[PDB]
């Protein structure tokens, strides 16, 4: 999963934004005695500890501690035109302010592929870190980036 | 891993 020196994105809840993060430490927090301070389940597991990302971009931040449900490896394969399927989870830029601008990786599902004679126009679903912009119309096609999990 | 690090293209937001 995530281990320390691993490459893997790191989403902020606030804005629902994907960027470049480093894992720099591992670590899970256990109750005194009986009485947690708040943790969802008693340390044990690999997802019931708390892990310590960075941002490349922001590196000034210093140590961030995210959970594996927000911490995501980094996309491996690119997924060309030809390669699209329809129901498959990709990363994208989206802009909510100004769509015709650049936007930062947010998730989307591929909802319907539309070709013209001379033009190619895509439909995906984009999820914000709260607020949802399903059916929206990506501009860029050619940037489409893969999500990679561990299986389980 | 190298010199230096390479880095994905990603923008968003409106900067001033």
């Amino acid at each position: 999963l995530y281990k320390v020196n691993e490459y893997v994105d790191a989403r902020d809840t606030n804005m629902g934004a994907w960027f470049e993060a480093q894992v720099v430490r591992v670590t899970r927090k256990a109750p005194s005695r009986d009485e947690p301070c708040s943790s969802t389940s008693r340390p044990a597991l690999e997802e019931d500890v708390i892990y310590h990302v960075k941002y490349d971009d922001y590196p000034e931040n210093g140590v961030v501690q995210m959970n594996s449900r927000d911490v995501r490896a980094r996309a491996r394969t690119i997924i060309k035109w030809q390669d699209l399927e329809v129901g498959q989870v990709v990363m994208l830029n989206y802009n909510p302010d100004n769509p015709k601008e650049r936007g930062f990786w947010y998730d989307a599902e591929i909802s319907r592929k539309r070709e013209t004679r001379t033009a190619r126009e895509l439909y995906a679903n984009v999820v914000l870190g709260d607020d949802s912009l399903n059916d929206c119309r990506i501009i860029f096609v050619d940037e489409v980036f893969k999500i990679e999990r561990p299986g389980e | 891993t190298g010199k230096g690090k390479w880095k994905r293209k990603s923008a968003g937001g409106g900067p001033s």
